[PDB]
RNA sequence: UUGGCGGAAAGGCCUUGGGUGCUUGCUGGCGAAUUGCAAUGUCAUUUUGCGUGGGGAUAAAUCAUUUGUAUACGACUUAGA
RNA sequence: CCCUGAAAAUGGAUGGCGCUCAAGCGUGUUACCUAUACUCUACCGUCAGGGUUGAUAUGAUGCCCUGACGAGUAGGCAGGCGUGGAGGUCAGUGACGAAGCCUAGACCGUAAGGUCGGGUCGAACGGCCUCUAGUGCAGAUCUUGGUGGUAGUAGCAAAUAU
RNA sequence: AAUACUGCCAGCUGGGACUGAGGACUGCGACGUAAGUCAAGGAUGCUGGCAAUGGUUAUAUGCCGCCCGUCUUGAAACA
RNA sequence: AAUUGUUGAAAGGGAAGGGCAUUUGAUCA
């Protein structure tokens, strides 16, 4: 959502070069990272490896309002109410188990091709 | 020896095809070295091979090969009509194929 | 169409070919002397051999045994018409018109 | 355990589907014969999709055949199920979504005891 | 029921087949395959190795010969569309070829389950592979140049038209 | 047969050379084509310039830098002839005309290397003698071109360089025949004679 | 390993001396199989990361403030350890 | 044959590239490519000509044999799928899960449609032979409800000023 | 005399592609003095490999493909 | 369902969407 917006070059380490800078978005934003990080520490997690590993917006219902136009017409007034989660982990992923044996199958062909192969080579 | 090959070298040409309907059911295919249909009605009823090589191994190669034989000559130039199991991809109009020497009359 | 005088030897290969009977109102093909016997004994006809007979030489029954023959149904050309534009006359150069004795060479290479 | 039949051959392995289907929600994908005038389907023109035909249709005696040369057969208890006790060479039983696994498995033991081929055994079954 | 009843059953009894006449006829070879004649085969592990054609077994495969001071194929059958013969012809006469039959190459199936998924010959085989290269060797010293021909592989190189090669 | 076939440019027709880079590109065999500069073309020289010229006045009105790009250099003009005969617009054509390399006169990394000709695209095989043609280089320094001494000088040094490389391998050939020679007159020549070879 | 030539895209070529193999130019010996009548019957190259040894040095840009030869915002042009 | 006659407005048409003992023009001869065209074969449907109560054995509206044909707007006829209800039957299914919904999962039928596997779910539902209709949507500037591009855009600038 | 051209062979033969429908016998024919056999009212024998072929969907490639319904002789229309 | 946000997969030189056949990726008896 940058249709018609502004450009400025404090989006520039981001690659982009339309950005704003939101101010109750960010402040509702905050609130909810700070009870997260409350949670967390209640539950008994450390701050030093949380990670905010998922976050969504959606939209709730909105609030109808009115609005006056010309010649005597009555147009739409609303609002765009927010629904916002996230969810924060601790971060610990070093290595896996990989996948399993993956049997091949091997024909009579392929088979004398592979003995051949190490009776000769040592 | 250098050289092993036990083949012949041949181009994929294009479909048996018209101005704008095409059939991918057969193929075209020119043999070097050959230049007129009295000389091209050799290589008939010999199996053609296109071998192509995948990232993935299916049954312990990653080098999997499309198999046809030849039907007939097309044209004057030595290009011959060829018939295949699975049809070629479209995207070889002009890669190299092996035309084996059997079943072999000669 | 393309009329010419036919030969005893592309009229044998006609027959031999592409012969095929009316009984019925069906066209049951002549693979036996059986049938033809059974569908043009009272002319005197009985066998593929007579029959053959019958179209080359007209006599009596050449009628019925005409009208017992199923129209031959042939190919195109396999070495073909021979001419760019078909739609012209044999002296301009087409297969339209008479052809005489050439209509056999065409008729043998359409069946 | 199918009796020797022919090979299965189909004219038409696709599905037909309605033209603008992919177009328009409102357009489901059940097929509609088109009706227009102008309606290039219906005209039948060259790059366009295939109208069912006569055609199309399958051999009478490899028709209603599954993949596994037997006919499918809708059951519901073992008194269905114990009809086709001398034909079980074409026909093979299919429980319905309808029955619980407590019929479920005395309708498989069934099936097993009288040699009956069943298209679904794995139903409401535990893992 | 879900589904009320079929109202026909079709018959669960196989009918026989009809009576084909369609016989079998020993296999017409070409002119240019005449045993003792060098071939060239075209498909297989030995590819390209010239070998020998000795005798023509009944199930219409030739029995070939690689002979193991030469090249190292073995006593062997081959397919007659997958062998070129040349030219060249070396006699055969004296070497018997009556022992070797259809089923003196037992197959003795391998086993279902147990594949090889990890990890022979007879002396009897051997012992018939050197009679009959003893004198394969012993007439074919008679002519020069044939054992290094038959040594080397054939193989097709640049500018090379089958088409136009009389092998 | 060649992975990589050079063609020269000296004394082909350029619609012919075209067709037949075309059809080998559709082939798939790489081709590089050198010395463009040389190309000869049917007809006058005011001839062509006049269809050069009309070929200059067509041009998109809005926005002349979207029009048709009429590349000067001989080799841009022989690119856009091949261009015109292969469909461009799809993969297929895409991938022939990337098979293709077009330069003018003779590139360091193809100085040393064989150069072939094309029988049937040749001027003094085709043109009737006594007809009237034109070189692609003079059309194109008349047009616009402004390189033409560059590759003449580059040409000319070249020329200087292969002469010098085929003096030395005019004497080695000299060496290797006198050899052969002297080889000759054995059993060996007699049996190879014998057999052809 | 010594030297020379090549700038158009040189990025390649020639050449000097030694070492490491082969040499089918000619004459011998040894093994080739149970891969079963063909089933591409691999050995070439285009990138990314990983692991092992030798080798080369420890930098800039943007935002922030400000300048004005610049401008709607961008952007341009400057400066401040 | 060619040339003057022969001049119209965005930049362009033998399609263009291009072609000159032509790849231009007239004529003569062969080879080559193809239409849902022609010949044969496999399958489906329709029509016509027939056989088949000497059976346990049922569907003679069933089965099989032979031949021919298969385009199509408005329109007619015929054969079939599905929806809300009622009668007979399945002594039908189901709280250990009925209906409904979701499901680039599977099967059958050329097709309308049917069926299975999994998740959600919570009290009803289905097959067979018939009767009945308020029985099938893609449009009618269709009636109602909700929702998108525009769009975080126009704009929130009269009335002296914080 | 030979040869060119046309037409005939119920003369022979080499190579390649598609198709395998029907399912105990019924008929028309040939070989064989005779048993019996056959290319004679629709393909069988042997052998090899695997227990990958193939179905659905996404992308890619070669070709084709104008927007649904109505009015109209004429529709996709700048109706 | 229209519409919307994240995760997972694919494509994107002035459109997307479809048909004729196949390669590759995912999945399937």
């Amino acid at each position: 959502f940058n249709s018609s917006i502004g450009r400025t070059a404090q989006g520039k380490e981001f690659g982009v070069t339309k950005a704003r800078w939101p101010a109750k978005s960010v402040k509702f934003v905050q609130g909810l990272l700070q009870n997260a990080a409350a949670n967390a520490e209640a539950k008994g997690l450390d701050a030093t490896k949380l990670y905010v590993s998922h976050i969504q917006v959606n939209q709730a219902p909105k609030q109808r309002r009115r609005t006056y136009r010309a010649h005597g017409r009555i147009n739409k007034y609303e609002s765009s109410p927010s629904h916002i989660e996230l969810v924060v982990t601790e971060k610990e992923e070093a290595v896996a188990k990989a996948a399993e044996k993956k049997v091949v199958r091997l024909t009579s062909r392929q088979r004398g091709r592979i003995a051949a192969q190490k009776r000769i080579a040592a | 020896a250098e050289s092993h090959r036990l083949y012949v070298k041949g181009k994929h040409l294009s479909y048996q095809r018209s101005k704008r309907v095409n059939n991918p059911n057969v193929s075209l295919i020119k043999i070097e070295g050959v230049a007129t249909p009295q000389d091209a009605q050799f290589y008939l009823g010999k199996r053609i091979a296109y071998v192509y090589r995948a990232s993935k191994e299916v049954r312990g190669s990653k080098i999997r090969v499309m198999w046809g034989k030849v039907t007939r000559t097309h044209g004057n130039s030595g290009v011959v009509r060829a018939t295949f199991r699975n049809n070629l991809p479209a995207k070889t109009f002009g890669a190299s194929v092996r035309i084996f020497l059997y079943p072999s009359n000669i | 169409v393309a009329y010419g005088y036919p030969s005893y030897s592309t009229i044998r290969q006609l027959v031999y070919k592409r012969g095929f009977g009316k009984i019925n109102k069906q066209r049951v093909p002549l693979s036996d002397n059986a049938i033809i016997e059974a569908n043009l004994g009272k002319y005197g006809i009985l066998s593929i051999d007579d029959l053959i007979h019958e179209i080359i030489t007209v006599g009596p029954h050449f009628k019925q045994a005409n009208n017992f023959l199923w129209p031959f149904k042939l190919s195109n050309p396999s070495g073909g018409w021979g001419v760019p534009r078909k739609f012209k006359h044999f002296i301009q150069g087409g297969s339209f018109g008479n052809r005489e004795e050439f209509i056999n060479k065409l008729v043998k290479s359409m069946n | 355990a199918s009796l020797p039949h022919p090979k299965i051959v189909k004219k038409h392995t696709k599905k037909f589907k309605r033209h603008h289907s992919d177009r328009y929600h409102r357009v489901a994908e059940n097929w509609r014969k088109q009706k227009g005038i102008d309606s290039v389907v219906r005209r039948r023109f060259r790059g366009n999709i295939s109208q069912p035909k006569i055609g199309y249709g399958s051999n009478k005696k490899t028709k209603f055949l599954s993949p596994s040369g037997h006919k499918t057969f809708l059951v519901a208890n073992v008194k269905d199920l114990e009809t086709l006790t001398m034909h079980t060479k074409t026909y093979a039983a299919e429980i319905a979504h309808n029955i619980s696994a407590k019929n479920r498995v005395v309708i498989l033991a069934r099936a097993k005891a009288l040699g009956i081929k069943v298209t679904n055994p794995k139903g409401r079954l535990a893992l | 029921t879900a589904q009320q009843a079929p109202k026909w059953y079709p018959s669960e009894d196989v009918a026989a087949p009809k009576k084909t006449r369609k016989a079998v006829r020993p296999q017409k070879l070409r002119a240019s395959l005449v045993p003792g004649t060098v071939l060239i085969l075209l498909a297989g592990r030995f590819r390209g190795k010239r070998v020998v054609y000795l005798k023509h077994l009944e199930d219409n495969t030739l029995l070939v010969t690689g002979p193991f001071k030469v090249n190292g194929v073995p006593l062997r059958r081959v397919n007659a569309r997958y062998v070129i013969a040349t030219s060249t012809k070396v006699s055969v006469e004296g070497v018997n070829v009556e022992k070797f039959n259809v089923e003196y190459f037992a197959k003795e199936k391998l086993t279902k389950k147990e594949k090889k998924e990890a990890n022979e010959i007879k002396t009897e085989r051997v012992e018939d592979q050197k009679v009959v290269d003893k004198a394969l060797l012993a007439e074919i010293k008679k002519t020069p140049l044939l054992k290094q021909y038959l040594s080397a592989s054939f193989s097709l190189k640049n500018g090379d038209k089958p088409h136009l090669l009389k092998f | 047969v060649e992975p990589v076939v050079v063609i020269d440019g000296k004394g082909h027709l350029v619609g012919r050379l075209a067709s037949v880079v075309a059809k080998q590109l559709l082939n798939g065999q790489k081709i590089v084509v050198v010395r463009a500069e040389e190309l000869n073309i049917s007809g006058e020289f005011f001839r062509n310039k006049l269809k050069y010229h009309d070929f200059l006045r067509k041009a998109t009105a809005f926005n002349k830098t979207r029009g048709p790009f009429h590349f000067r250099a001989p080799s841009r003009i022989f690119y856009k002839a091949l261009r015109g005969m292969v469909s461009h617009k799809t993969a297929r054509g895409k991938a022939a005309l990337e098979r293709l390399k077009v330069f003018e006169g003779i590139p360091p990394p193809y100085d040393k290397k064989k150069r072939v000709v094309v029988p049937q695209a040749l001027r003094v095989l085709r043109l009737k003698p006594g007809r009237k043609y034109t070189t692609l280089g003079k059309l194109s320094t008349s047009v616009g071109w402004k390189y033409e001494d560059v590759v003449a000088k580059l040409e000319a040094k070249r020329k200087v360089s292969s002469a010098e490389y085929y003096a030395k391998k005019r004497a080695f050939t000299k060496k290797v025949a006198s050899a052969n020679a002297t080889a000759a007159e054995s059993d060996v020549a007699k049996q190879l004679a014998a057999l052809g070879y």
